[PDB]
């Protein structure tokens, strides 16, 4: 149509032909704002930007995110763009500009149930949900399933822990039976999520474990299976220090051991140890368990692993008592509870935006003040959405309301590293990594405050860490790597307070960074050939550089795992560039992980690959990941 | 099992 | 143990030791009874009245029935009878001391769920519940879920109606998706009975009915379909009509279509009749879905039928709104609404108990006065069953307490024609069957309005059939038979009040019939041999005194379908005396059930029996119930 | 479909 303002007007008054039901697709708040300045917001878009894509991220955007009319795409690029702007801003014209400026550039963008929902009357903004099971009773169980079939209208991801659910064999009052246990509940949820992803949270000292952790095993022992949903291992440290030292580990109902879950750190040892010593559990090896755990991980890629000790003793949100799961993607670390289901906020930075060639020939920097205040507008961007958001469900809208955590992250890292002529590998990728996470933290915290100053502190800071001077980093027991001046932004802090409980979590970012043509967050390559028919463009570049590329190249690093390593005419600068995530250290990996690490607030997704898989390599990967003090040892396995 | 592994 | 106060000392005192929770067996309230009158209770027993029963009888009560301690039997069967008659009529110790008796004796008993549970902590005395779908919305559905669930905590059977569900591909607002219809719900539900038997009502005119029908067919055409459910019609006479006149019936979503559940009769042919030809739905030939439900029967024995029109039209709680299926066997027609969940309370009168062979010779007669005292007593325990019975949801609770409806029924209808030597096709046990059903509705009904007297009426007799004189057989404008004045009781009614709603549903006896040795409910025997080896005892007595039964005779009556039509040494007064229900005329059947159904508050249910089934006898055995006015047309079909 | 037969 070519006028943003019409192609409001034609969604707005959209009706259902089939049925004859109006069915707008944009908000009465939003149609105001776009008439009432119609010649500002129309005259705003450069329609030039539009080319700024890929085919496939073109493509990516027609295919799922553009809104349609009678089945045929109603908006460009720029006019859902400038939706999403005015679906977070509202009424301050002025930042939905910027918004609309900065995104349309591509300096960063927001996760997908923005994108498809801003704007629009049940603007559903948010991408996952941590959901407590709310009672260890038919009762509780059936309040939590209506709740999590309610988040799955408007779906976006679910995080539930069930720790708090009677085992297998387990006594119930006024019946001759005892609990079916945990399996036959997770079918119900199972069905309900096929009805209407779910990942599932679990502390290994749960007498059902061993089924929990099969959960999507191949070898189908009929009704014992539920492939759907992701099991997620919520580990305390003394699991590993047993499996470690080859002693023992017992299996409770909590029933029987009953808070287990509710503490942490050495109050969880010695409750434990307690009940233990009580013989209130099942007592087996160690060991024996860790093997299943590892057996289930190389077949299916699952039971992801966070580590609980990890998440709760650095940890923001430690002050509103005792976070017992992460979500779905394993970057969130938000606090939940049977009236409080945490809510991700989701948004990420594009990395590569910020490479400069300045002062001539090959050398290239990378802006960091630029990165500073692009990562300033996210944060605002997204305590908007906190405010401006459809909660499904209540529990939901008391969680974010009060608390107000944001999840920041990134795209394109693997991306920059390459621009730049780094391999992933070095000391170089090394540094940067570090001041990149660095700057953003500093920057998100220093946006935080700002908002804290006009609109006071999050409900819950006070008795915080953050509080009492205590950020990330120092949890962390580091000195930052002091770039931005630490001192004067924890001192605002501790004078004003901030207005988001925790600000950073790289996510996987997928089909948002498929759009903008990045790889997929903090990740390397997983092949220097996606997809028809696509190379790695800087890849591709540098064999036609070399004047190397040809037919008799795509075939070779087609049948060859897009790996360029054991190529002939190919420099060895480059193999060193090109490295496939198969072929750098997973050592390198975790090292880099723990690096951001003391600057994530919450967690980031840490999927792990590894080229040919054993128990003690996996066992060696995983130790290596939980002594590095890592929350999220590992989300997906990727395997073979 | 083995904990200290080259990966 | 022998001393009743004594059992009850044990199971009231009972911990369970692999917990150390103390597990009582007895609710305060009646181990509080037993004390203060241990000496008239205890003495009161007959234990000589243990070897009252047979086998078979004896081992269903030690089986399932008598309270266990360490899975070892703690109760003696006078002691659940005793039990079951104070969990009854607590503190009215003359009342409970007459159950005893009554009971002991053999003239009636109670439902398995009040055998269970009368006398105990969570005392869950009633057999069936029939639940409303509570609104066309995630929400609703989840309450009503929920609901079920809780039900299925204590068990007894759940009918559930879900006429108001939308249809697959119906719209749904703020989505580009929609719905997935009926079978997906139903597996919903289906899981949840897994987790934790289920009746599904459905009028035909329902756009997902063709899909609904085949529920339980074996050929398994994966998530479409649901095996553990029970799928009933709730069938309008409009479609038998268009069936038979072979016409058209056009398929309506309910929200395309909204309303047509919520009336009956003319009001209903208007109302659809209106929405056919504004062009809501979707028209095929009525003998299409015709087709299709009797080869479901055909196949599967459901789904069941009951019509619609007659069950409104001819019930006393026509002015509650307008009913919306029966309960899982097909007896019950009671109201329910989303906040009302109607409840049947179950007891059988034992037919032969009241034969009496009086001045010499072979002449037996039936004893009337003395069926009419005992369904007077049954009456009476069925309403204190109402106020001490535990309620697993409130939904039940508010709908007995306000319209208190019961339920009395009969055992060994069969039993009793053959004592007297009347053949089930015989002029006179058609004239038993019409006399027996008027003393058991005339008793009931009297029963009732002595407790209007002491008490007050129910909650909603005013407005109400009996309130206006009108009482069933009236409904179905008849003369009642009129061994019993009803011109008197009628006057009273209007006068006083009843206590109850209703008062008539002959039930599926199953076990409790199995315990007493009597063929079930008002069915014919299925075989003169059941099981081990057992003969009809009626039948084996008449072979002795002929003194042909041999073992040359116990094969043959095996491999023979227990029948003995077709037997040489066999007079024919013993062949038309001992016909098998296959041997029966489904006419007769019919015919017969008619006969009784004037005398019937709600309905009864009606298993009926094929032997070479076509598709011709079928459409003729329905459209004959159907032409008869019956309300269940058939429960289940049985075949071959 | 026939309506009217011996059953
Ligand atoms: C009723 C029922 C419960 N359960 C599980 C669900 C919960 O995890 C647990 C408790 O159910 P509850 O509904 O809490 O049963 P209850 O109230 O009788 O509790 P209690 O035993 O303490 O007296 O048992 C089943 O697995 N199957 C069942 O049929
Ligand atoms: C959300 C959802 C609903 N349904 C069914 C359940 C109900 O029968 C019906 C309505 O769901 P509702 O929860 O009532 O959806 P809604 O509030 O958006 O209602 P409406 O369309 O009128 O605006 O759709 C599905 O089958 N699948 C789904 O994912
Ligand atoms: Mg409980
Ligand atoms: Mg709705």
């Amino acid at each position: 149509t070519k006028q943003f303002s019409k192609v409001v007007e034609d969604l707005y008054r959209y009706v259902n032909a089939a049925t004859g039901k109006p069915a707008p697709m944009i908000s009465d708040d939003v149609y105001n704002i776009v008439m009432e300045n119609k010649d500002k917001l129309n005259s705003a878009i450069v329609y030039d930007r539009d080319f700024q894509y890929s085919y496939f991220g073109f493509k990516t955007l027609e295919r799922s995110y553009l809104l349609r009319i009678n089945g045929q795409v109603a908006e460009r690029p720029q006019h859902l763009i400038m939706r999403v702007a005015l679906g977070i801003h509202g009424r301050d014209i002025e930042a939905a500009l910027e918004t609309y400026n900065l995104m349309s550039l591509k300096y960063f963008t927001h996760a997908s149930p923005t994108l498809f929902n801003a704007g629009t009357p049940k603007p559903q903004m948010s991408s996952c949900f941590l959901v407590a099971m709310k009672e260890d009773s038919i009762e509780g169980i059936y309040d939590t399933l209506k709740e999590c079939a309610l988040i799955s209208k408007t779906a976006g991801g679910i995080g539930l822990h069930i720790h708090n659910i009677r085992s297998t064999g387990s006594y119930i009052a006024g019946t001759n039976g005892t609990s079916n246990g945990l399996i036959p509940m997770i079918r119900v949820f199972n069905n309900t999520a096929r009805y209407v992803a779910f990942a599932l949270y679990l502390e290994p000292w749960h007498a059902d474990i061993f089924d929990f952790i099969d959960i999507r095993k191949n070898h189908g022992k009929e009704e014992i299976r539920a492939r759907d949903l992701f099991p997620a291992l919520w580990i305390p440290d003394l699991f590993m220090k047993r499996v470690e030292e080859n002693g023992t580990w017992t299996l409770f109902s909590p029933t029987s051991a009953p808070g287990l879950s509710d503490c942490y750190g050495d109050e969880f040892e010695a409750l434990y140890t307690r009940y233990e010593k009580e013989g209130r559990g099942k007592t087996i090896k160690a060991q024996k368990l860790w093997y299943s755990i590892l057996e289930a991980q190389t077949e299916t890629g699952t039971p992801f692993v966070v580590y609980k000790d990890a998440c709760n003793r650095k940890s923001n949100q430690k002050n509103l008592g005792v976070i017992k799961s992460s979500n779905l993607c394993c970057e969130i670390v938000e606090y939940s509870a049977p009236d409080e289901t945490a809510v991700c906020n989701l948004a990420s930075v594009a990395l590569p935006a910020f490479i400069e060639t300045s002062e001539d020939g090959k050398t290239s920097t990378y802006n960091f003040k630029k990165l500073h205040e692009i990562a300033k507008v996210v944060t605002r961007n997204l305590n908007r959405v906190i405010d401006r958001n459809y909660y499904p469900v209540e529990e939901a809208r008391k969680s974010n309301m009060r608390h107000r955590p944001i999840a920041l992250g990134v795209q394109g890292l693997a991306d920059t590293f390459m621009l730049l002529r780094l391999p992933f590998d070095s000391e170089e990728a090394r540094l940067l990594n570090i001041q990149i996470f660095e700057t953003i933290y500093h920057a998100s915290m220093e946006a935080s405050c700002e908002l804290a100053q006009k609109d006071g502190p999050y409900e819950t800071f006070q008795g915080s860490p953050a509080s009492q001077g205590i950020l990330q980093f120092d949890m962390w027991d580091q000195k930052p790597y002091g770039m931005w001046d630490w001192d004067t932004l924890r001192k605002d802090i501790m004078k004003h307070g901030v207005r988001n409980s925790l600000t950073m979590a790289p996510m996987p970012t997928a089909s948002t960074s498929q759009i903008l043509g990045y790889n997929e967050c903090f990740e390397p390559v997983t092949s220097n050939m996606y997809s028809f028919q696509v190379v790695n463009p800087y890849l591709l570049r540098d064999l036609v550089d070399l004047g190397i590329w040809d037919e008799g190249m795509k075939q070779y690093l087609i049948t060859q795992n897009g790996s360029i390593q054991g190529l002939p005419n190919v420099p060895q600068e480059l193999k060193d560039l090109y490295k496939t995530v198969w072929e750098i250290s997973q050592k390198t990996i975790i090292n880099m992980a723990a690096d951001r690490s003391v600057y994530i607030d919450q967690s980031h997704s840490l999927n792990l690959f590894l080229r040919a898989p054993t128990m003690g390599k996996l066992t060696s990967m995983h130790f290596y990941g939980w002594k590095k003090g890592l929350k999220t040892g590992m989300y997906y396995l990727r395997t073979q | 099992f083995t904990f200290n592994e080259d990966f």
